[PDB]
């Protein structure tokens, strides 16, 4: 996990050369585990992960600023990346071809207080299977 | 209490006493009181069995009409006293939190029933059972369903 | 836990154990500063008569403690850097990159931008030191860290905070704890039926 | 006619209804509140008048079909939702 | 003149039995007597009943007879045994009211100034109504309408007599018309509440339809005055739900966290305790 | 008195000085009127006291009628400018006479207390129960009138 | 010091004053119940009885 730790740091930072070097150093075990194709996929999706984190960080971030932050050095590539993030639906960052506007959040609506209970009311379903297991497992002799 | 008996003359006791006749019906649920036993009545002859004329056209009339709640099941009462009621419910179940806490560190390794019998606390697992939590849950869902049913009626 | 059991000003010796009573106090001030920002800390430590006396003994220590209490960031950051330098010269240096100055300014920035909605980067910079770019990069780094509940409008250079209501923030805390305890009960469901 | 169906009594709607000017709307709605025609809130940013009536009058019994239709609409909605919740509740009521 | 009347669960069955016992030879379908009780605080209550044989003829509804001496002797005996009891009104069966009621009211009002009429449905149990109350108001039908009888219904609600709870519980002891079994009982409460709402509102819709057809006389002068407000009351605006999106949904989600989870955890604790006991028993039996 | 006491009329004192201001110039006796308003120094002080008095009266009657009223209209109704109208509005609220909240940058005011969802659903349930009672009363009324109308 | 209920919107040069509803203490009390009824029980009990 020490190279994995450095991989996590590289994912957060957005740099390329440092983790490419450590993959060339200790990437054989990754190949043995069978994730090296994924390893390269993370190596080139580091920018995607950085875009999500910086989009969660900022309200209206400049496309030039995000390109400088994640080593794109290209306004068009930055616009394409944020386009690709929004179409994937991972983040809510939108595009305004004027300067790169992104909408902010809003106060809580009808379903925003109800989606926890809707996704969590399986508690009684767990209770009923526990009770049914007890019914199965209360042999007296 | 509606207990009926008969006074007897002196001859009933000098003949075969317990004027209760030969049948196995008045011995059903025949429990005269101690003061009735020490007195002659309810002891002289017998205790009379009681029955209620629960005839239909009378009993169906009573149950249908007297105990009347027919459109009163549509009450909503979302938060008339329920916001502070939920505050009290949380406080009571916080006490249940401390009780069910107390239980889990008691939890001794000597057949915990042995510990429980001599250290009853009437806690959430023991006496303040899941029934009370079910009552709180039923109250919440009933107000929820009533409010939601009238919300969809509101068209 | 440290503070809660360490404000007790009952020393086994007048000047021993932790090298002094003054060193004892400096540990108290550091621990309290890591602890909390500015609730009725005026009635917890500031009201302390022995506390005020020892801050009279140590003017610089009194300087940053009152600077944090008064929320005057122009002197606070310089004094906070002096505090970090002093902690470097101390073997109790374990929070070398977490809780020297970054956590304290996380509390200070939270205290500052709360009761605010959109405070400009350029003016909060001069109200909190100098180097508008330095504060901008600091805010970006700390927002990435997770705290400083706000967002940055870079095209207009504004700090648009997002403080949840008492209901909203607390509801967020409940859904987080619901996530943790669903993880717990799922683990317990693993424990059963095996 | 509109049971809060059109609860936005804007100035233009008031002008259509009463062919009155804008300054007289204030006095007209004031007298309406005083008599008891409309008792709702009166805004001016959007000029919206909330709709509550507590002084009923003749509803043109030849036009009772409108209120009959609204009442039967309420009947259909109530019965439909009762059947829907019954459908959701067969697992207890059946 | 009374604001409202409240009927006890104390005279309804007595009236029905009186109907049954005096209907053996009198098949007029018309049982007429007096209901006695008390009126104290604009709330009228009935505590005793009495039936008198009564024959009618359809000819102008003026053929009848009673036993007034016996009825007055009854009232004197009832007042002697219980002074607070007084004749609060007179009752007639046969909800299809005829025209002799005005003559009966005129004759009996010497016992009660605000003479009232009570109809008991011995055989009918339509939805839940045991009886209906009637107040005599002949002080002009309306502002611009001709003269009429116009016996109106003063609002009636079934009261709660004391010490009868023991008897009714012992009597029934089979249905348990209480909130027992809270969840299922409230489900039944919702069920017949919807049944009553649908039936009554369908009746109102039928009345509106029949008024539209005009086959029956139209009492619009109170119908629209009472139903227009009902229709226009703004319970259809949903923006107050928008303002109260967390109307209770916060309480809904805490109950999900703190009733369903708590039930699941306590059930889990019971199962794992049982599993430990069963495993130990299986391993240490031999 | 009949005009200026009740029914929440717009007390435009500019109109009142001629509609009901004849007591200043000539009335039946006009001697108390000349003592009150016909004086020069104390008369003009009482003139100003009528002027403001009707301003708070107009504010108060507007409070129970209009929830949100634009700043220009309120100032015109108060016969003053924006700053003077907001100053008197502040004078009322510091006396707790009216429940007023104003956005000064937007110049828009509100007089309705924010309805807590607890009592909001409570009045909704009370509205529900009022409808339920109306259903009961209407059902009994129509059914009994139905009985009288089919006695044929 | 929570003596006032508002947020200073410097961008608009104003301060938005909000009436904070304090009846929402059920939220925090419920969280405290969640914490002190679950943490103190589940970890301790089902780590003591790891084997079942």
């Amino acid at each position: 996990l020490m190279p994995y730790f450095l991989l996590t740091q590289a994912v957060r930072t957005g740099n390329l050369a440092k983790f490419n070097q450590v993959l060339d150093q200790f990437g054989e075990k990754f190949q043995a585990d069978g994730t090296y194709t994924l390893i390269i996929r993370l190596r080139h999706n580091v920018i995607k992960t950085g875009v999500r984190m910086i989009s969660l960080s900022y309200s209206r971030i400049s496309l030039a600023d995000i390109a400088q932050k994640l080593q794109l050095d290209s306004p068009e590539d930055a616009e394409f990346i944020v386009a690709k993030a929004i179409r994937d639906g991972v983040i809510e960052a939108s595009i305004n071809h004027e300067k790169g506007y992104v909408q902010s959040k809003e106060m809580i609506d009808i379903y925003s207080t109800r989606e926890p209970q809707l996704a969590f009311h399986q508690r009684i379903s767990f209770c009923l299977d526990i009770h049914n297991m007890s019914v199965k497992a209360m042999r007296f002799p | 209490v509606i207990d009926a008996f008969r006074l007897i003359n002196a001859n009933m006791m000098v003949l075969g006493h317990e004027p209760r006749q030969t049948t196995s019906n008045l011995g059903h649920l025949n429990k005269p009181s101690i003061q009735a036993l020490i007195h002659g009545l309810n002891r002289h002859y017998y205790s009379i069995t009681i029955n209620y004329r629960k005839n239909e056209l009378e009993q169906k009339m009573l149950l249908n009409l007297h105990k009347k709640s027919w459109m009163e099941g549509l009450t909503l009462q979302d938060y008339s006293e329920h916001c502070k009621h939920n505050e009290s419910v949380v406080k009571e179940m916080l006490e249940l939190a401390k009780n069910y806490n107390k239980a889990v560190e008691e939890e001794d390794k000597m057949t915990p029933e042995q510990l429980a019998i001599k250290n009853v606390g009437k806690q959430d697992p023991k006496r303040h059972l899941e029934e009370h939590v079910d009552v709180l849950m039923t109250s919440n869902i009933v107000q929820c369903l009533a409010a939601m049913l009238d919300t969809v009626v509101f068209k | 836990q440290a503070a809660e059991l360490f404000l007790d000003t009952v020393s086994t010796f007048t000047s021993y154990e932790l090298m002094d009573y003054k060193t004892f106090v400096t540990y108290t001030v550091y621990v309290s500063m890591i602890a909390l920002e500015r609730p009725d800390l005026r009635e917890k430590v500031i009201k302390g008569a022995e506390i005020l006396e020892v801050l009279h003994s140590l003017p610089a220590v009194r300087q940053y403690l009152f600077s944090l209490y008064e929320c005057r960031y122009s002197v606070f950051f310089q004094s906070l850097a002096v505090v970090e330098q002093e902690m470097k010269k101390d073997w109790l240096f374990a929070p070398h990159y977490r809780y020297y100055v970054r956590e304290m300014r996380i509390h200070a920035y939270s205290q500052l931008l709360e009761s605010y909605r959109s405070l400009t980067l350029g003016y909060m910079a001069e109200a909190f030191g100098v180097g508008v770019e330095f504060i901008d990069q600091e805010l970006s780094r700390f927002i990435a860290a997770g705290r400083l509940h706000c967002k940055i409008d870079k095209v207009n250079e504004i700090v648009e905070t997002n403080r949840p209501d008492s209901k909203n923030w607390q509801y967020q805390e409940t859904i987080k704890k619901g996530d943790l305890l669903l993880n717990r009960v799922q683990k317990l469901s693993r424990v059963i039926n095996m | 006619t509109r049971p809060a169906n059109h609860r936005q009594l804007t100035f233009e709607e008031i002008a259509k209804s009463a062919k009155i000017t804008v300054n007289e709307v204030e006095l007209l709605v004031m007298k309406a509140l005083s008599v008891g025609l409309v008792k709702g809130s009166i805004d001016e940013v959007d000029k919206r008048v909330h709709m509550t009536w507590v002084q009923p009058r003749v509803l043109d019994l030849q036009q009772i079909k409108g209120m009959k239709d609204r009442l039967e609409f309420w009947c259909t909605d109530v019965k439909s939702m009762e059947m829907l919740v019954e459908h959701q509740a067969h697992d207890i009521l059946t | 003149a009374v604001q409202k009347v409240v009927v006890h669960p104390l005279v309804l069955l007595s009236v029905v039995d009186h109907f049954n016992r005096i209907g053996k030879v009198g098949n007029q379908k018309r049982v007429v007597g007096v209901l006695l009780g008390s009126w104290q605080k604009k709330v009228l209550d009935v505590s005793n009943s009495f039936a008198v044989p009564f024959d009618e003829d359809d000819k102008d509804d003026s053929v009848w007879f009673l036993d007034h001496d016996y009825l007055e002797n009854m009232y004197g005996m009832f007042k002697k045994v219980n002074a607070r009891e007084r004749i609060v009104g007179w009752y007639h069966t046969g909800p299809k009211l005829h025209k002799n009621d005005i003559a009966i009211n005129e004759l009996m009002k010497r016992y009660c100034p605000n003479s009232v009429l009570v109809i008991i449905d011995v055989k009918p149990k339509d939805l839940g109504l045991p009886t209906e109350a009637y107040i005599s108001v002949e002080e002009v039908h309306d502002d611009g309408t001709p003269t009429s009888k116009t016996f109106e219904h003063v609002t009636s609600e079934i009261g709660a007599e004391e010490a009868e709870e023991v008897g009714v519980e012992h009597l029934l002891r089979d249905i348990k018309d209480t909130t027992v079994g809270t969840l299922s009982q409230r489900i039944t409460n919702q069920v017949h509440g919807l049944k009553g709402l649908n039936s009554k509102l369908l009746d109102i819709r039928s009345y509106l339809e029949k008024v539209a057809t005009g086959k029956l006389p139209i009492n619009h002068q109170i119908i629209y005055q009472l139903q227009d407000v009902f229709n226009l009351l703004p319970d259809v605006s949903l923006q107050e739900f928008v303002k109260a999106f967390y109307l209770k949904t916060n309480d809904q989600m805490v109950v999900v966290y703190l009733a369903s989870l708590i039930r699941s955890v306590v059930a889990l604790h019971n199962l794992i305790n049982n599993k430990i006991a069963n495993r130990d028993a299986e391993k240490k039996e031999g | 008195l009949l005009k200026l006491f009740t029914t929440m009329e717009l007390m435009r004192w500019s109109t009142l000085v001629e509609d009901y201001g004849m007591e200043l110039r000539k009335g039946s006796l006009e001697s108390p009127a000349t003592d009150v308003f016909g004086s020069t120094e104390e008369g003009e002080k009482r003139w100003k006291d009528l002027k403001n008095r009707v301003v708070e009266h107009n504010i108060r009657i507007m409070a129970k009628y209009y929830t949100r009223i634009t700043m220009k209209r309120m100032a015109q109704l108060l016969d003053l400018s924006v700053d003077e109208s907001e100053a008197f509005l502040s004078n009322l609220v510091v006396n707790k006479t009216i429940f007023a909240k104003v956005d000064r940058l937007a110049g828009i005011i509100n007089f309705q207390r924010p309805k807590d969802p607890n009592n909001l659903l409570n009045d909704w349930s009370q509205k529900l129960n009022s409808l339920m009672s109306l259903v009961n009363k209407t059902t009994h009324l129509i059914a009994k009138e139905e009985m009288i109308h089919n006695l044929q | 010091d929570k003596k006032f209920h508002g947020i200073l919107d410097q961008g608009e040069g104003v301060l938005i004053i909000f009436d904070e509803p304090p009846v929402d203490k059920t939220y925090e009390a419920a969280l405290e119940t969640i914490q002190n009824m679950s943490k103190v029980v589940d970890s301790l009990y089902n780590k003591a009885k790891k084997l079942t």
